[PDB]
RNA sequence: UGAAGAGUUUGAUCAUGGCUCAGAUUGAACGCUGGCGGCAGGCCUAACACAUGCAAGUCGAACGGUAACAGGAAGAAGCUUGCUUCUUUGCUGACGAGUGGCGGACGGGUGAGUAAUGUCUGGGAAACUGCCUGAUGGAGGGGGAUAACUACUGGAAACGGUAGCUAAUACCGCAUAACGUCGCAAGACCAAAGAGGGGGACCUUCGGGCCUCUUGCCAUCGGAUGUGCCCAGAUGGGAUUAGCUAGUAGGUGGGGUAACGGCUCACCUAGGCGACGAUCCCUAGCUGGUCUGAGAGGAUGACCAGCCACACUGGAACUGAGACACGGUCCAGACUCCUACGGGAGGCAGCAGUGGGGAAUAUUGCACAAUGGGCGCAAGCCUGAUGCAGCCAUGCCGCGUGUAUGAAGAAGGCCUUCGGGUUGUAAAGUACUUUCAGCGGGGAGGAAGGGAGUAAAGUUAAUACCUUUGCUCAUUGACGUUACCCGCAGAAGAAGCACCGGCUAACUCCGUGCCAGCAGCCGCGGUAAUACGGAGGGUGCAAGCGUUAAUCGGAAUUACUGGGCGUAAAGCGCACGCAGGCGGUUUGUUAAGUCAGAUGUGAAAUCCCCGGGCUCAACCUGGGAACUGCAUCUGAUACUGGC
């Protein structure tokens, strides 16, 4: 014994206390633009995307979504806003 | 494996000389061939075709003392390169060290030659030999060790070798007691009574 | 991840020692990428018992593979 | 341009056939009998089971630290007057525990599950990818925690829980903002860790600012090696298995993922599959290959090569490139094991001994020396991996148990209308000579470097390290009757087992008398039994010999090569007919199939021929020759398909 499960399976709770609080805070700002694509006028979704992107990419430089997920959250969402004027 | 009967019992059952229990008497005395035939063959049997066959198979084996599992291996090696089992089989028996040590005159029989190898008395290419079931090739040199040259059985075997036809497959010098192999033997140059008519059809029907 | 290493060969008690390029994964004697020589211990009492392909070895270690310090010391035996 | 046959239905004859047998396979037992080596292997049997001891480590050149060792440093002694000694001090070499990173998803083991995205084989698109290696930019400044150490608690306790202190390349803000985010595009947005060496101007108790070097950190994108997914081909039994789905059948928008997908939540419909064998139970992992044979075919996968699955039995998450992760986390249950009797701890399917099963399968051995892999920019460590020692009539292979000479042929036995024969050159003796055993005498090679001195534009700051080379110090073996070879007194310790009418050879004389016991089959046996038992011999094999389940050949007796259907074995009581299958002759045309050509493949082994090296040979190795096959891209269209 005397193995790494202590800082792994047991201290992944200290990461849960940080990652989960970022993921919910982030998903709220996504849902505040994924509702705004019902229009009128693109500016609402454009403004809400411009309020989403700054807090998404704040999780995309280290940890949570720093490898692939941050752009995955934006890719098809751009193709959901550019359908407006 | 051994033969624990009188060694002339085989020749007396065959009505033919097999080169067994030989020494300074050389031939015929007291071999009693057709003078003491025993309890069978006088009166030579007809029996099954399975006779010649088996009793003819034993006569081509026991003349070289070879065991059945050896004889089947030489039949496998004689069935190589289309050389014919009626011919290239002779080279695997006559080319064997317990026949070479006998043909060179170090032993008076193939048994006595085989014994001299099991007693480490022989060398092949400057190294001592203990295995007598081994093939000799051209340019291989065979000799008796100084520690064994004075045994009376070798003394007698060399005097018997002078009473025997010289082989055209290997050489030997009586002063060094050293001989060298030269060429692999051939049916029409061995020029003697050994089978063909059965060694062309073994292990099949 | 890939090392220029020894392969014992000869099963029990009769080694042949070949030098090969192999991954740290899988096999410990066979399954190698390229052979680069031999270190035969019973070489007919002749100096023919050691061979090393120094050009191909230099390209393997240049490109990023590990060379063993045991083999680096044996490069001296083929001159040089 | 390729090859084992005989016996036997009857009063007997000829066809045909059931059966028995030849030689292997061997991953064995019996049970007599047992003189010794050489090589290999060691539960195909219950995912049944166990005490005790092991099997996974490691770095202070990431870091807070300092019990211990020695120096440097500052003092104090012996006077030994140049060192020895003592104290004090993490400055340094370093290091016990801990923080942190890497590895422990490997090397292995087992075969329970599974007729299957599990295996073997070739391609693909929407993909990643720690390790290895590259480019182009960045490289400032803060803070909250927590172990060690302690306080206390359940304690019978390995402990590990409840609370406290403190540090980092651990964990979280600030500063900076493209090669990147998404797109055709303006444009918003965010991280990092430095660490250890080396040195010049000026000066110091070096307290060097600052540059330079090595090796790391962040991003973005490549190279490589691997891997997840998607496609097309091989892969039991049962058709008296006839029913099977239902994230099934076809669409829609998010969320999840590296990424396809009913992965996953919603919503939009009602089908989809099957007798041309869907589907489900029973059994079973699969394959390089091995075994058999002339081959087809059949059998089979241990051992040596390669995947998958599985970790008390069942189940849940984390960590990550990858795992419901043999020696980790978290639970449940069982059975061992322990108890201070309050409850506590264990994983043999890694390695050892062993409980139990079975006809049946190696020692609780020695060592990290060699070699693979793991840490550390490395010396050095770990290892039941590996390398050695010990075991076997279990196999494959090999040897010995003494040679000469010794009679019409002894004494005895056994056969003999008693002439003779036979045991038997065997013995008695007479002349010589030793293998292995035993006991001694010699003796390889496995082992090579690192630390350093030295010294070059290789590198740099052209006097360290690093890079590199010769010599000179330093200096590594568990195994030793090592591998291999030679001797010594002495026949010294050394032979058994099966079989004997016909097939299929060796047997005469007795014993028994349809009795007792044999085999592959008829059967052998009632007073003259070649088969049973006994005497004396014969025949074959030999440290064995006989004997067998289990797999092939022979078996053309399932015929694909290679058969038969009037009557032996068979046309299925007879007419119509869809799919299926078949189809005259000729000009075009497609080019799937075919053949051609080319590019890949058929690994390592192995079968065959010839070498090398270890008693022969096997084997382990080196080269040829094969592996008649398979995948694709072009050509030709005779012919089958197609138009």
């Amino acid at each position: 014994n005397i193995k790494s499960a202590k800082k792994r399976a047991i201290q992944s709770e200290k990461a849960r206390k940080h990652n989960a609080s970022r993921r919910s805070m982030m998903r709220t700002f996504i849902k505040k633009v994924y509702a705004a694509i019902e229009a009128g006028d693109k500016a609402a979704a454009q403004k809400a995307f411009n309020e989403m992107q700054p807090i998404v990419d704040r999780q995309a430089a280290k940890g949570l979504i720093h490898k692939n997920k941050a752009a995955r959250h934006k890719a098809n969402l751009t193709a959901q806003i550019n359908k407006l004027a | 494996a051994r033969y624990l009967g009188p060694k002339l019992k085989l020749s007396r059952r065959e009505g033919t000389d097999l080169f067994l229990k030989s020494g300074v008497r050389a031939i015929d005395t007291k071999c009693k061939i057709e003078q003491a035939p025993g309890q069978h063959g006088a009166r030579k049997p007809r029996l099954s075709d399975y006779g010649v066959q088996l009793r003819e198979k034993q006569k081509v084996r026991r003349i070289y003392g070879v065991l059945e599992r050896q004889f089947r291996n030489y039949y496998k090696e004689a069935a190589r390169l289309k050389g014919n089992t009626g011919e290239n089989l002779l080279a695997l028996l006559e080319g064997r060290l317990d026949n070479v040590v006998y043909r060179m005159g170090f032993g008076a029989t193939r048994a006595e030659a085989r014994q001299l190898v099991s007693h480490k008395a022989i060398m092949v290419n400057g190294r001592v030999v203990n295995i007598a079931s081994y093939q000799v090739s051209p340019n291989d040199v065979v000799s008796i060790r100084e520690k064994a040259k004075k045994q009376s059985r070798v003394k007698a075997a060399l005097e018997l070798a002078e009473q025997r036809e010289k082989p055209t497959w290997l050489e030997v010098d009586a002063g060094k007691m050293e001989g060298t192999f030269k060429r692999k033997p051939e049916r029409s140059d061995l020029s003697a009574d050994i089978n063909e008519h059965l060694i062309v059809e073994l292990y099949s029907k | 991840m890939v090392t220029i290493r020894l392969a014992r060969h000869g099963a029990k008690k009769r080694p042949f020692y070949q030098v090969v390029v192999a991954d740290s994964r899988n096999a410990r004697n066979g399954r190698f990428i390229e052979r680069v020589g031999f270190f035969n211990p019973i070489a007919s009492e002749k100096e023919e018992g050691t061979r090393l392909d120094l050009d191909r070895i230099a390209h393997w270690v240049g490109q990023g593979a590990t060379i063993s310090d045991r083999v680096a010391a044996l490069i001296k035996e083929v001159n040089k």
